């Protein structure tokens, strides 16, 4: 029962134990913005219809 | 190695009513061969078979005197195929089948190998395949059949009953006795759709659905019977009435093959 | 206790001290199995030689960008003697030594540098064996290589000489090889230069030059016989075709 | 100045920043500075390193090396710096005044004098046949004829960088010669006559077998008298 | 990599030095290297040094059963397995390669087939019990000439070995401890020694095969650098009774027969000196042991 | 959220998985820190003397054992031979058994390092434990005369013992399981009686009569293993620990400090292996391991028949 | 009506009823019943039957109530880098370990590769497929790292040896390697360590940056998007 | 032997209808497994089979999968290498007709069978073939490999016949010794055994989910 | 005492030779070099270890010795400094110094010491220093003997091998690399044996430091 209530942390991606909420929020905010490929693909639409 | 289009064309030709073979042969017709015998003076018997496509086999027969109470089997076959390992699966399968077809009670008359109430001759069969392009079971069988019918053995001249008083066996220094044992023959068949084929070629084996191995001895079908896969990309199941057809075909056309190997 | 060399100058089989055994050879005996082939009969010896190549290598590891790779395989059957052999000879050290010696002999003679990125394979089958088998192997390889149309500098001929007390005997058989020491030679063309020299038993130091000279003359005669056979076959081939 | 062993205390104040040289390791887990080699520790903006004995070369940027061409590819050569080591690469555009029409003409088996330009840990090292830092071309290229001598790394460093090492001066007092020194453990020499080159080869081998630099002159005199 | 790379300059330099009668290490064309032999504390423990080549040998024995075919003889075997200790160009387990097979066959023909050891003296009870003798050769450092060093080491170790004294007590046998009944040596019938020659072509192949002059070059006991550039090789074994034990020239550069006979005649002067040196060293070791045992009384 | 199954996580990042599991008080094998696996055995069911009234005549097996621990199965069988013997607590008076070990992992070929090392260590530990005296393998041969055999209530002979061990469904190190299975199989061996009819004397084994094998029953020991891990502060979920009976992929890949013990119920020890390639090993952990191994051996000794 | 559960050899439906098309886990087989030819879709797996419209209908059998192929998602480990490509080894195919047994402990003590022990020289080549612990291999070309600016990609600024990377299969390739791509926002590095595998784990901070928690050092990667 | 401990060289070896139970999936480090155990009046047999794959293969590109079958003794070494290899070849011929090999390009499948137990409670390898076929079918179904049909077999007087498609097709035929004129009776008896084995196999697959 | 020599072979990177009573071992080291494709490790150095006996051919007895040597040597080397490279280590036993049919601990200790000396001579990065001794417990007297002779091994009750790790000038014990005990013993005997072995190992490592400094210093300027 310990494993069932402790999922999404026992089997997740690595996040450091003592991470301040500010740093976590900054990390989350970066990935909510376009990736380098997204910007280039956005502009190429006008060229190749 | 064949392409998809070639295989489709060949299968459409072979699985038709009536069947069409690539060289125009009949379903029961064999290909020409050449036979030579008695060309290794140091052996008791020998033969060489050359097929029309380059396949070649050489057989040697040698003997030894043994105590037939300790020794259980008086016929032993050893097979060597050029380009294959000594422990290859096909080599050992052929060795096992050929030792089974020449066992003690199979139609082979082993009473002709007995000298003295205690001793007997043991026969060694050595097979060397120089070149081959398909399953060489029937070629080796034909070569063994040819070699065994031209074998001569030393003649005993020193007593026969030695249960109480035993003397070393002694043989005449010039004379020999022809061996008149009864050797069997092994046939291989191919299944292509609803047809049965005798003596299949290399390209016909690449499209066959299955195959059969049938033994023959002095007018009757003999025990060793197997189903064999002649390829790995087209093997499928077959209906039971094709087995009976193959047995009848071998029974009908075996005597003609016997007359072709005479002398 | 036998008369190896009688006071009348005769050996056990009726030959004299400087006579070769019967020598018969055939060329192009297996057209469907190899590019070059030969069948050699020297006394009671029987050998089949096949030459495959030049051709694409099987593996990308055995590829050379400057010359061809040469391989030799020798198979000695279980029925080649009077007594049947108990086990196989495929992986014996003696057979590996023979194969290495043949490869190193023929590396210097074949122009391997004009066939880069290829492989040449030699397969040999010995059916009957009655003494002096190494020279027969050399002669068969030479004939099969020439039959395949592969460039070389000259012929190589094999021969065996036995020394019986003070008497040299040429081209010995199994009976003589079990009663005296022997020497095997490989001679290039019509010269005095040796490609192979093999002595396996004891021989006095002051008795080797005479044996070498006798063997060299015998090998020259062997080369003459091989050349005559090759010319006759070529004449027959070109006369009609 | 002092002899040190792996696992010993490092005698440097932790406050002062010191740049680390060969033989000194910074632990990636504890961030601790410790020595890993045996030898003499030299401390000079100050730099510390350990001088230790070695024979197997490891590429490092700005080193002068001598290599052998072992293979030609579509755009570069394959070069060996030592037997049984991983090979390095020399680019066709790494020659002076190089262009797609002015191709190099080196073959498999040639000797080359070059400089290490790239030594990334995750990649294969690269060499060039001209000093790109300064634009100078001082002796880089093919070495024709001559003979090659194998030595250890400390000896090669002493020959290349120390001007008080007396071997070249004592050799110049017997003959005129050309020389190239590689830090991978190679020395190339050439004279006008083969006997002089042979005497130089023997002298260099014998001097490297020894450790005393005061016996070089006697060795050279004896070797050059031997060849008559 | 496992490949030893040689540049064109080195090959050209060495061949041109051979054209002017020069060797890199200062020897003449017919000069053999100096041999050092050292004996260990136990019997059959020998170290052999030839310039920079180092070889170690060990002899041992134990009780076994004779073969059914030959019930009057003991057993003798020789093992030579090479390791990367002698050089990184050698594989760990490789007994099928060309050079290893050739070396093993040459040593076997020189020592075991020639009957240098008396195997009929190894029989204890005819048909049931005998001695089995082993020779183990360890290769420590390679600068050429393993065959000659191995032959010398094996022969010296065989001539240095002693085996425990035994007695037959009815059906079984008793093996006495060494501190009781003075172990005994083996019987040696002759002492064979091998010599190796190397051949170089200063011209092309056409001159070697069709030319009239014979300008080939022969040297004795090549080093590692020299034997990586040779075109042929010859090994001959001889004893002091002027007997040719074996000759091996397995292909390579074709050579005129008179030159080969000259090589065979040059080897004898070397083997005589080597035999005398071995005998003197063995005598000195025996005297040293006897003197120490007397002083320890 | 992005999540991986436990097997995938153990395959791609075993150290992180082990650190995450330990901070919760559990193990990736789902046990407590000092908890062992349960053991069930089945003795002497494949031997020719398995049925006391009906003796198999085509069977040459003298002793047997089948062991189950978790998901791993071990099968052990023992056979025999006879050799003619021509020519205290010291080790010169003791014998051993010759084992051959097969671990089924999907490979065809020769033996691996694991099998060879396990076989050699089994042989050596049997020899060092003073379990099998040499006088316990001496043959008291009889004679058959006109036909009946008379036993004594010239030449000499000794017994030779061989073992074959097959491991199925391996999940971790298996030396302890093999040793314990072989210990169970040795206490059930029966030696057949032998009689006799350049000389040729042939010794023949009796078809149904046998005698038991006499071993030092106070020298029998049982095996266990332990591991030591150092905790990583940055990997703990929302100092060193001691772990018993290592199992599963994550533990075998990440732990490099281990302890192995052979302990006898009498109170002494027969084997001890310390290998510190990871965290530091202190005397307290050694003492704790010794106590735990004593308890485990006491449990394993008095558990069956 | 269609069956609910299936086993190998179980007939499902005829070709018409709508034209039925066999999907994964099914096959089309000729049958002869009562002297007349019959066509049917036959299950090849144990599982449940589901049909989706793609008229043409696709019939599939899904296990429950492998081998990599084009379009699959895999987890890999980087082995080698060069200027043109990256070499990886495949560890899991769609959240299932491949192979089941990795061979840990087969070579004894220490840290050894799968083929670095004594058993690698005695493997029977002609009697099996591959040796214990062998895996599928793949190649990522520099032009496949991303979809844009695929001519200025620096490989060592994207991956390092020892990293865990999520990729997608493009082609079966030759007999040695598959061909893989990471040109999507959810593909890239998921696990990495500082100091080229000698340090501790790092955590993703931006699309092209990772950070070490113990010491605030940063390195460049091509980070796969978390959450 | 340098890799095994075989003991002293001079030692000599000592010289002195059917009810089934089927279970699958009990071996951890493989892909699929099965246990077959059969008992009657005068015989008793136990078998274990394991499947490894699909896995990588050495060589050049192949468009379809490859199958390898290995037979091993157990406890008692009652058979030699040649007959075991012949039976393996026969089984490989059978199972090349039922596996959908076109689904697994450039990969291999390895199958291991262990002959654990075989006792006579009251011509010997032929009667063991049907149980091997049943075990291999069960393990292949457990591992998730695609099969076009469930293959079974029967034995009658030295003849072994393997069926698919409710006994209307033949995938394998074996005959040693026996009567020459007895062919129809053998087919009927083998089919009668095959139907029962097929029922039991389907029940085992359906129940143990 | 012990005798050790450094740098005696010509075609390897490093070599040594260790003698202790009647036990003699010679070792060589070559690396870092290019490995085979199947030995390669992505991030660290790989090892290849070979041990050869004094008589006969190598068997499974030498495999255990190779395994223990690999266990001891792996934590000593700074393996992460040489990614995907190889180091070859070969040990040849010249004289066993004991009865090989029963005991193998003296050979193990001598091999450990010789391999450490060869690694120092080659120039491989090392974390610390090492030393190894054999120990035995004799019957009747129940005395603990450090460095037993061959006669004392024949009347022993248990035999032990201890290898330790030293830092900070050879005065601080960092870890226990290997302890291998076989026989019959209790806890008090074990904890007395460890205490004696630590002092003996400290003396040995001091002696080894002196030998290394004597040999290496003339090669530098």
């Amino acid at each position: 029962l310990s494993l069932k209530k402790h999922n999404n942390e026992l089997l997740g991606i690595f996040v450091p134990c003592n991470l301040p909420k500010t740093t976590r929020k900054v990390a989350i905010e970066n990935f909510n913005r376009p990736s380098p490929d997204d910007i280039i693909q956005s502009a190429q639409l006008n060229a190749f219809n | 190695s064949l392409s998809v289009a070639e295989k489709s064309y060949l299968y459409d030709s072979l699985a038709s009513t009536p069947s069409i073979r690539p060289d125009g042969r009949l379903p029961h017709q064999f290909r020409p061969i050449e036979i030579f015998t008695d060309f290794l003076p140091s052996s008791n018997g020998s033969s060489r078979i050359i097929a029309s496509d380059g396949s070649e086999c050489i057989v040697s027969i040698k003997s030894k005197v043994v105590d037939h109470h300790v020794e259980n089997e008086l016929l032993q076959v050893d097979v060597d195929i050029a380009g294959q390992r000594d422990d290859a699966l096909v080599v050992e399968t052929i060795t096992s089948l050929l030792n089974k077809v020449l066992k003690s009670g199979s139609g082979v008359d082993s009473s002709k190998l007995q000298l003295t109430k205690k001793y007997s001759f043991k026969i060694f069969v050595d097979v060397l395949v120089i070149s081959s392009h398909s399953h060489p079971i029937s070629l080796i069988s034909f070569a063994i059949y040819s070699a065994l019918n031209s074998t001569y053995l030393p003649k005993l001249i020193s007593a026969f009953d030695d249960l109480e008083v035993e003397e070393l066996p002694t043989f005449h220094d010039y004379d020999m006795v022809k061996l008149d044992i009864n050797p069997p023959l092994v046939f291989i068949l191919a299944v292509v759709g609803n047809n049965m084929l005798l003596d299949p070629a290399a390209n016909e084996s690449e499209v066959a659905n299955n195959g059969l191995i049938i033994s023959w001895s002095n007018g009757k079908i003999t025990s060793p019977i197997r189903s064999v896969a002649l390829n790995d990309s087209n093997v499928k199941s077959f209906k039971p009435h094709l087995l009976k057809q193959g047995l009848a075909m071998v029974e009908k056309y075996a005597p003609d093959v016997v007359r072709s190997l005479e002398n | 206790r036998l008369e190896i060399y009688s006071p009348e100058g005769l050996r056990l089989d009726g030959r004299r001290w400087n006579e070769l055994r019967r020598f018969e050879s055939s060329i192009n005996t297996h057209p469907h199995a190899a590019d070059g082939s030969s069948y050699m009969e020297q006394g009671n010896n029987k050998i089949i030689t096949l030459v495959k190549g030049p051709k694409e290598p099987r593996l990308k590891s055995q590829m050379d960008t400057s010359k061809a790779l040469l391989n030799v395989s020798v198979n000695i059957t279980k029925f080649s003697k009077f007594e049947r052999s108990k086990s196989s000879h495929k992986n014996e050290r003696r057979v590996l030594e023979i194969q290495t010696s043949l490869v190193r002999m023929f590396e210097k003679n074949v122009m391997l540098n004009i066939y880069p990125r290829t492989v040449i394979d030699i397969e040999i089958h010995v059916l009957e064996q009655d003494g002096g088998i190494m020279g027969s192997l050399i002669n068969g390889i030479t004939l099969a290589l020439i039959d395949a149309g592969i460039s070389m500098f000259d012929y190589i001929s094999g021969i065996s000489v036995g020394l019986y007390d003070t008497t040299p005997l040429l081209d010995t058989n199994s009976l003589e090889e079990n009663a005296m020491s022997t020497v095997t030679l490989g001679v290039v063309g019509k010269s005095e230069k040796l490609s192979l020299l093999l002595v396996e038993d004891k021989i006095p130091l002051d008795r080797l030059e005479n044996v070498l000279a006798i063997g060299i003359a015998g090998a020259h005669r062997v080369r003459d016989l091989m050349d005559e056979e090759l010319r006759k076959h070529a004449q027959k081939r070109v006369s009609n075709a | 100045s002092t002899f040190i062993f792996p696992g010993d205390s490092f005698p440097v104040d932790p406050t002062t920043p010191v740049k680390l040289g060969p033989g000194i390791y910074c632990d990636p887990n504890t961030q601790e500075i410790r020595p890993v080699n045996t030898g003499v520790l030299h401390v000079s903006v100050q730099t510390a390193y350990i001088d230790y004995s070695s024979k197997r070369y490891i590429p490092s940027v700005n080193d002068f090396v001598i290599g052998v061409i072992i293979g030609t590819f579509s755009d570069s050569y394959k070069v060996s710096l030592q037997n049984f080591s991983s090979s390095v690469s020399l680019s066709y555009m790494a020659f002076p005044n190089a262009s797609k029409k002015n191709r190099p003409t080196l073959q498999v088996g040639d000797l080359v004098y070059a400089r290490v330009c790239t030594a990334e840990k995750e990649l294969e090292a690269e060499i060039e046949c001209f000093d790109s830092t300064t634009g100078r071309d001082a002796g880089f290229g093919i070495l024709e004829d001559g003979m090659i001598i194998d030595v250890n790394l400390n000896f090669a460093r002493q020959l290349l960088f120390n001007n008080d090492f007396p071997l070249l001066k004592v050799l110049a007092a017997h003959t005129k010669f050309e020389v190239a020194i590689g830090l991978n453990g190679k020395i190339w020499v050439k004279c006008e006559e083969l006997s002089n080159t042979l005497a130089c080869y023997r002298t260099i081998m014998e001097c490297c077998q020894k450790n005393d630099t005061a016996a070089f002159k006697d060795i050279a005199k004896r070797q050059f008298k031997e060849i008559l | 990599a496992k490949d030893i790379e040689i540049s064109a300059s080195e090959s050209k330099f060495i061949l041109e030095a051979l054209r002017q009668n020069y060797r890199l290490d200062g020897r003449s064309f017919d000069q053999f290297r100096d041999v050092e032999i050292t004996f260990g504390k136990e019997f059959g423990d020998v170290s052999v040094k030839m310039g920079n080549t180092k070889v170690h040998c060990r002899i041992s024995c134990q009780i076994a059963q004779p073969y059914e075919d030959r019930p009057f003889e003991g057993l003798f075997v020789i093992s030579t397995e090479i390791s990367p200790m002698a050089g990184s160009q050698f594989e760990n387990g490789n007994i099928t390669g060309e050079d290893e097979v050739l070396c093993s066959r040459i040593i076997e023909k020189s020592v075991r087939r020639s009957g240098a050891l008396d195997v009929e003296g190894l029989c204890i009870v005819a048909g049931s019990k005998c001695w089995a003798v082993r020779a183990d050769v360890h290769f420590l450092d390679c600068d050429g000439g393993f065959i000659d060093a191995s032959c010398i080491a094996v022969m010296a170790g065989l001539m240095h070995f002693k085996k425990p004294d035994i007695t037959v007590h009815g059906e079984q046998i008793i093996v006495h401890p060494v501190n009781e009944r003075e172990p005994v040596p083996l019987g040696i019938l002759h002492i064979p020694i091998c010599v190796t020659f190397s051949f170089f072509n200063p011209q092309d192949t056409e001159e070697n095969i069709k030319g009239e002059t014979n300008s080939e070059i022969s040297i004795i006991d090549a080093t590692l650098k020299e034997e990586l550039l040779r075109d042929g090789v010859l090994t001959v074994t001889l004893n002091k009774n002027r007997e040719v034990v074996q000759v091996s020239k397995a292909g390579g550069l074709p050579m005129d027969a008179l030159t080969l006979m000259k090589c065979c005649h040059e080897a004898y002067s070397i083997i005589e000196k080597i035999t005398d040196q071995i005998l003197q060293l063995l005598k000195e070791d025996s005297e040293k042991r006897n003197k120490y045992a007397a002083m320890l009384t | 959220p992005i999540t991986f199954p436990p097997e995938v996580l153990a395959r791609i990042s075993p150290e992180l998985s082990l650190q995450r599991h330990l901070s919760l008080g559990i193990r990736p094998c789902l046990r407590k820190y000092e908890e062992f696996r349960d053991v069930a055995i089945e003795n002497n069911t494949l031997s020719r003397y398995a049925d006391a009234g009906n003796i198999d005549t085509k069977n040459n097996i003298l002793g047997s054992n089948v062991l189950k621990s978790g998901k791993t199965i071990v099968i052990t069988s023992i056979t025999g031979g006879i050799i003619e013997e021509t020519s205290e607590d010291i080790i010169a008076n003791y014998a051993s058994v010759y084992p051959v070990v097969e671990v089924e992992r999907g490979r065809v070929g020769a033996c691996t390092d694991e099998e060879m090392t396990i076989s050699q260590k089994l042989h050596d530990s049997i020899l060092h434990s003073r379990i099998l005296p040499k006088k316990a393998l001496k043959v008291k041969a009889g004679v058959r005369s006109a036909f009946s055999v008379l036993y004594p209530d010239k030449r000499k002979w000794s017994y030779v013992l061989y073992a074959k061990i097959v491991v199925l469904s391996r999940t971790g190190p298996v030396f302890d399981l093999c040793w314990n299975s072989l210990m169970y199989a040795l206490q059930s061996v029966k030696l057949p009686r032998a009689f006799i009819d350049r000389e040729t004397y042939e010794i023949i084994c009796d078809q149904t009569k046998s005698v038991p094998l006499m071993i030092n029953a106070k020298n029998i020991a049982f095996a266990s293993n332990y591991g030591i891990v150092e905790l990583d502060p940055e990997c703990q979920l929302q100092n060193t620990v001691l772990i018993a009976d290592l199992d599963t992929e994550a533990e075998e890949t990440s732990i490099h400090s281990t302890i192995s013990i052979l302990a006898a119920p009498s109170g002494n020890y027969k084997q001890l292996t310390l290998m510190g390639g990871g965290a530091k090993i202190t005397p307290e952990m050694i003492k704790r391991s010794l106590l735990l191994s004593r308890v485990r051996a006491d449990d394993l000794s008095t558990r069956f028949n | 009506q269609f069956p609910e559960i299936a086993y190998p050899g179980k007939l499902i439906c005829p070709q018409y009823g709508f034209n039925y098309v066999p999907g994964p886990g099914t096959k089309l087989i000729q049958y002869e019943h009562n002297g007349r030819t019959l066509e049917a879709i036959t299950a090849t797996l144990v599982g449940t039957v589901r049909c989706e419209e793609e008229k043409n209908i696709l019939v599939s059998v899904l296990p429950g109530t492998n081998l990599p192929k084009e379009g699959d998602i895999v987890l890999t480990r980087v082995t080698r880098l060069s200027l043109q490509r990256a070499n990886v080894e495949i560890l899991a195919v769609e959240d299932k370990p491949s192979p089941i047994d990795s061979g840990i402990g087969s070579n004894g003590s220490g840290i050894v590769a799968a083929g670095g022990g004594s058993g690698a020289a005695t493997f029977s080549v002609s009697q099996a497929s591959s040796d214990l612990g062998e895996t599928f291999r793949g190649i990522i070309r520099s032009q496949d790292v991303r979809s844009t600016d695929r001519d200025r990609v620096k490989v060592i600024e994207c991956f390092k040896p020892g990293d865990i990377v999520r990729a997608q299969v493009l082609s079966l390739g030759d007999g040695t390697n598959y061909y893989l791509t990471t040109a999507r926002n959810d593909l890239g590095v998921v696990f990495a360590r500082a100091a080229n595998g000698a340090g501790g784990l790092m955590y993703a901070t931006d699309w092209q940056m990772m950070t070490s928690p113990v010491t605030g050092a940063t390195e460049k990667r091509k980070c796969a998007k978390p959450f | 032997d340098r890799r095994r401990l075989l003991g002293p060289a001079a030692a000599k070896p000592m010289a002195f209808e059917q009810e089934l139970s089927l279970h699958t999936g009990f071996i951890e480090n493989c892909n699929g497994s099965a246990l077959v155990e059969a008992r009657s009046l005068g015989h008793q047999t136990s078998l274990i089979t394991a499947v490894y794959g699909p896995r990588s293969i050495r060589g050049s590109f192949t468009s379809q999968g490859t199958i390898s079958i290995q037979l091993k003794n157990g406890l008692l070494e009652k058979y030699n290498t040649n007959e075991l290899k012949e039976v393996s070849s026969f089984l490989m011929g059978i199972f090349n007709s039922v596996v959908n090999l076109s689904r697994y390009p450039k990969s291999g499948i390895d199958i291991f069978v262990y002959l654990t137990y075989d006792k006579d409670l009251t011509s010997q390898i032929s009667s063991l073939i049907p149980h091997c076929i049943t075990s291999i079918t069960l393990a292949l179904a457990d591992a998730g490999i695609e099969l076009v049909d469930m293959a079974g077999a029967g034995e009658a007087n030295g003849t072994v016949v393997s069926f698919i498609k409710n006994g209307e097709e033949i995938v394998g035929f074996w005959k040693d010794d026996g009567d020459d004129e007895d062919l129809l009776e053998c087919l009927d008896r083998c089919k009668e055994q095959y139907n029962r084995y097929r029922d039991l196999m389907i029940s085992c697959l359906m129940n143990q989910e | 005492s012990v005798q050790a020599e450094i740098g005696i072979l010509d075609h390897v990177d490093g070599s040594s030779e260790f003698v202790s009573q009647d036990t003699k071992v010679i070792c060589s080291v070559t690396g870092p070099i290019e490995p085979k494709a199947r030995q390669e490790l992505p991030t660290q150095l790989a090892l290849e270890i070979i041990v050869r006996p004094a008589k006969g051919v190598a068997t499974t007895r030498e495999k255990v010795l190779e395994d223990k040597l690999r266990a001891v040597l792996t934590p000593l080397i700074t393996r992460h400094c040489y990614p995907r490279q190889l180091c070859q280590i070969t040990c040849q036993i010249l004289e066993s110094g004991e009865d090989e049919a029963e005991f193998s601990l003296r050979e193990l200790s001598c091999c450990i010491n010789a391999a450490f000396l060869a690694l120092v001579d080659a120039g491989i990065a090392l974390n610390s220093m090492c030393a190894s001794i054999p120990i035995a417990i004799i019957k009747d007297t129940s005395d603990i003997i450090v460095d037993p002779t061959a006669e004392q091994l024949k009347i022993s009750l248990s035999v032990h091998t201890l290898a330790l790790e030293f830092v900070n000038g050879g005065k601080v014990v960092k870890n226990v690399l290997l302890l291998d005990s076989n026989g019959d013993f209790n806890e008090d005997q074990l904890f007395s044996l460890l205490e004696l072995g630590e002092q003996k190992c400290q003396e040995l490592v001091t002696n080894i430091r002196r030998i290394i400094q004597d040999n290496i210093s003339p090669r530098l300027v």
